[PDB]
């Protein structure tokens, strides 16, 4: 059986700032010690290295998974930095600063380009989940989507654009989530106007434009995209269901059923949601500093492990081998992360073909053949 | 010609017989310009790169000098060629010399053009949108910029060329996502116009508050200065433009609280004063409150100086006067007047309620909760309960006759927000006694037929405020003195007595004080038999 984790970060950080406690065991399994973490500001690098922004601060912190202490490798940026998000394969760390979108490159150390459309802060960026496409969005009711392939390969004098401008909300973004594929994916965002809208990363349409009651600060999907669990700012957690489907595409929370499908038992602001893998558990942060497990199937609360302070990040992961074993020393260390724009990988060959090597009854044969050809 | 070919097959047929028909024109006056009009009456019927490509490179040559006609030479003459001309991608290098004087003839008429009609006025501005959207260089859309702003800014001009004006720079500003100091100049001036555009015409109202939307969510700083300056008027509950417009163009107006930069104490009074009262509605009055706690200092975000401007002192004086909401003039008036069939008097706590109609109390007790869910969420409820006694200490103590929605609203904030190291003040009790059982005899003697629904909500609000201190019941109880109270109030204390006996929450902060119990019951006599009997409750 696999083992699930859940990552929990504070914003006060007396002793530790990123606990890694069991999902079904609440027991501890890793934790840091360093800054406090900011929001939206926590990403896994090849599921090696814990990189953690800072609150306030313009710099980014760098833990070795296995190791309690922080590295003293810092990446640094000029002016606040306001989110982190590293891509799913790896090899690409995209952060946020102001309203820049500064672009690294995990394997040279590079700093590829540094795109800057938005009119204000950013607040909100995240990969879909084939590190083709990274949605961006902002406080100045923007959300883009970059392509990975046009933002690399252009001309130093070419200025990349988005390849979509979704420009519907009338209120700065809070949260996104990217979906799985690639270009037919599947965008939530979702801002302060009170609605969730679900929109097409293929043609770039809107689908669904869910209007609830207070301001929403997190959303999550289930994996093949059968609930939408849009948390609120009063404490609720709304459950939207789309394979119901009443038909239409401007729905509202009241018409679409409640008391039966709202998660209760927080009393402040919720910004942070994550389903579990098989979709029977969902972990959510909040402002009340407590971080508490649902049962999404039957909407009952399972415990309430508190925190102090507010809770920035949380997410409900998959363990890698990293968490399992005990020593893990990485692989390739982390380069010098480059502050100025602008061959020479760097790499270890003889991956591509990891396993394929003969069978035995393979190395039978060719046995046979060579005492049957030295026979004749 | 309604199929692709026929009107193809008709293309190559006619068009060369009028540039016969050109040449013989001039080597009347008509003549030419008709020649003119059915080119684009094909035109148009055309809309296609590849038909449109090849009459370009077909008929370049004619077009080029044949078919020029004489500028100097009301207009439409030279309009219509000027129309087919920019008609006929990446060419402007190889034709800026009829370009450059083509602008220069598009930007003469539009300078003089004050007794044109609509139709060729429109067909002009397309022209002029079609010149600079072909040469995407700034330098040169300036000065055609600057020309139509001219004629957007001429001594009185007819409301569908406004319309036509404002719509074409709405498709010139709603496309920058796609900082002329021209263009930003005529952005200031749409507040003021919003402010003096009451609701004379909702349309053109919706426009501007869509396009100044649109524009402060870009941060543009010629615009959120004269919006800060404008606020004032705009926001404005008696007569301005968040009361008196219809409901759909009152939300956007709303939530752009959240791009104004600065709130200073005038703004949030009268913008206060603007969700109390009935002429807002109470679902966007929960918006309103939202998004001053999202601008407030407790949010969780920290940013320029100049805005979160919510000086904890200013927030706080805007919470309470919506939790008591109403104005200070209104309630001295109220204090003012003594003896109505509509205000309950008793001679035992010397508070009076004024009586509210049900819209009233309903929308004051539709917005409080929102106030309660703010007030919930600050850190060190110690501090801020302690300012919500003061404010009760300097603004409410005193008055002698309290509305039927402030009592209930203030009880309904001190018994939630209440906790194990809040502490009530001494010199606030007796308020609250007294207030209590004013509207205890509210409840009891309740003889229109629109002031009985609201009655569970007060009762349940009296009986926390009740349990939760024990203190006012006990000053509640020992000061009910029947000496000075006539016969007429005689059944009604009887009445209560049995009430709050009857009620299970208010027995052991009750038994507790038993002799005054009896002492009262005994001077009653000095309805009456169920009191007797009802001192021992199942028991």
């Amino acid at each position: 059986a696999p083992m699930e984790v859940a990552v929990c970060t504070d914003s006060a950080a007396p002793m530790w700032s990123c606990i890694v406690w069991e999902l079904h065991s609440g027991a501890n399994l890793l934790t840091y010690r360093g800054g406090q973490a900011g929001p939206r500001g926590l990403a896994l690098l090849n599921g090696e290295y814990l990189l953690a922004a800072q609150l306030g601060k313009n710099y980014i912190s760098a833990w070795e998974l296995q190791r309690k202490d922080q590295l003293q490798q810092k990446i640094m940026c000029p002016g606040p930095v306001t989110c982190l998000t590293a891509s799913p394969n790896g090899l690409y760390v995209l952060a946020g600063v102001a309203e820049s979108i500064h672009l690294w490159e995990v394997s040279t150390g590079n700093l590829l380009v540094i795109l800057s459309r938005h009119y204000q802060d950013v607040s909100c960026l995240q990969f879909t989940g084939d590190s083709s496409h990274f949605i961006s969005g902002g406080k100045d009711c923007l959300v883009l989507v970059w392509s990975l392939c046009s933002v690399l390969q252009a001309d130093p004098s070419r200025i990349p654009a988005p390849r979509h401008v979704w420009s519907h909300h009338a209120l700065p973004i809070t949260d996104l989530h990217c979906g799985f594929g690639g270009p037919l994916a599947r965008v939530a965002t979702s801002s302060l106007d009170q609605t969730v809208k679900l929109w097409e990363v293929s043609s770039g349409e809107l689908l669904l434009s869910v209007l609830f009651d207070v301001s929403i600060m997190a959303v999550t999907m289930d994996l093949a995209e059968h609930h939408m669990f849009c948390g609120g700012s009063e404490g609720s957690i709304f459950q939207v269901d789309l394979f119901t489907w009443p038909g239409q595409r401007e729905r509202s929370f009241h018409p679409e059923q409640d008391a039966g499908k709202v998660f209760k038992g927080h009393r402040n602001q919720v910004t942070c949601l994550s389903v579990s893998t098989d979709g029977s558990v969902l972990l959510s942060g909040s402002h009340d500093e407590t971080v508490r497990l649902w049962d999404v199937q039957s909407k009952q609360c399972i415990r309430t492990v508190a925190l102090k302070g507010p809770v920035t990040n949380a997410a409900i992961l998959l363990a890698p081998v990293s968490m399992l074993s005990s020593d893990f020393r990485p692989s390739l260390p982390l380069p010098h992360f480059n502050k100025h724009l602008l061959g020479g990988l760097t790499l270890r060959l003889g991956l591509h073909q990891q396993g394929s090597e003969p069978s035995y009854l393979d190395r039978t044969e060719q046995l046979q053949a060579v005492l049957c050809s030295t026979m004749e | 010609l309604s199929s692709t070919e026929n009107l193809k097959g008709f293309i190559e047929i006619i068009i060369p017989l009028l540039i016969e028909c050109w040449v013989e024109a001039v080597p009347p006056l008509q003549v030419m310009q008709q020649v003119l009009n059915i080119i684009s009456l094909l035109w148009k019927l055309s809309k296609t790169h590849k038909l449109e490509s090849w009459l370009r490179k077909n008929y370049l040559i004619d077009f080029k000098h044949h078919f020029m006609s004489r500028f100097p030479y009301h207009l439409l003459l030279n309009l219509t060629l000027s129309d087919i001309m920019v008609s006929l991608a990446s060419t402007l290098q190889k034709d800026c010399s009829w370009i450059e004087m083509i602008r220069k003839f598009v930007t003469e008429t539009l300078e003089d053009g004050s007794r044109l009609n609509s139709k060729q006025l429109n067909r002009l501005l397309g022209v002029s949108w079609r010149l600079m959207q072909i040469q995407p260089n700034r330098e040169d859309t300036e000065t055609l910029i600057k020309a139509v702003y001219t004629l957007y800014q001429q001594r009185g001009l007819i409301l569908p060329v406004r319309t036509l004006l404002l719509k074409f720079f709405s498709k010139i500003y709603q496309t920058e996502e796609l900082r002329s100091k021209v263009l930003s100049r005529w952005l200031a001036g749409l507040p003021l116009q919003l402010a003096h555009l009451g609701s004379r015409n909702p349309e053109l109202s919706t426009q501007l508050i869509d396009i100044i939307h649109t524009a402060a969510a870009r941060a543009n700083k010629e615009l959120l200065k004269s919006l800060q300056a404008t606020a004032l008027r705009i926001y404005d509950p008696q007569e301005g433009a968040v009361v008196v417009l219809p409901a759909d163009s009152q939300q956007r107006l709303v939530q752009l609280v959240y791009f104004l930069p600065s709130l200073p104490a005038d703004l949030l009074s009268r913008l206060s004063r603007c969700c109390i009262m009935g002429r807002l509605s109470s679902s966007l009055a929960a918006m309103l409150i939202g998004i001053l706690h999202m601008r407030s200092s407790f949010s969780g975000w920290k940013y320029s100086a100049k805005d979160w401007l919510m000086s904890d002192v200013d927030y706080f004086s805007f919470l309470f006067s919506t939790l008591t909401g109403f104005s200070k003039e209104e309630l001295t008036w109220l204090q003012s007047l003594r003896g109505v069939p509509h205000v309950i008097q008793t001679q035992l706590s010397p508070v009076l309620l004024y009586l509210t109609d049900l819209d009233q109390f309903l929308h004051h007790w539709d917005v409080t909760e929102a106030v309660f869910h703010s007030l919930l969420v600050i850190p060190a409820r110690s501090q801020n309960f302690d300012i919500l006694q003061s404010a009760i200490s300097k603004h409410l103590v005193g008055l002698t006759v309290i509305p039927d929605s402030t009592a209930g609203c203030v009880f309904g904030v001190i018994c939630k927000l209440l906790d194990h190291t809040c502490v009530v003040s001494e010199t606030l009790l007796p308020f609250l006694a007294s207030c209590c059982y004013s509207l205890l005899y509210f409840l009891l003697t309740i003889e229109e037929a629109e002031h009985l629904r609201k009655r569970d909500k007060l009762w349940g609000v009296c009986v926390s405020i009740l349990a939760l201190l024990p203190r006012v019941l006990r000053l509640m109880l020992q000061s009910l003195r029947v000496n000075r109270v006539g016969p007429e109030e005689l059944p009604v204390v009887g009445q209560l007595l049995r009430l709050l006996l009857q009620h299970a929450p208010l027995r052991t902060h009750m038994l507790t004080n038993a002799i005054l119990v009896q002492q009262i019951i005994k001077n009653i006599t000095t309805w009456l038999t169920d009191l007797h009997y009802c001192f021992n409750v199942y028991i």
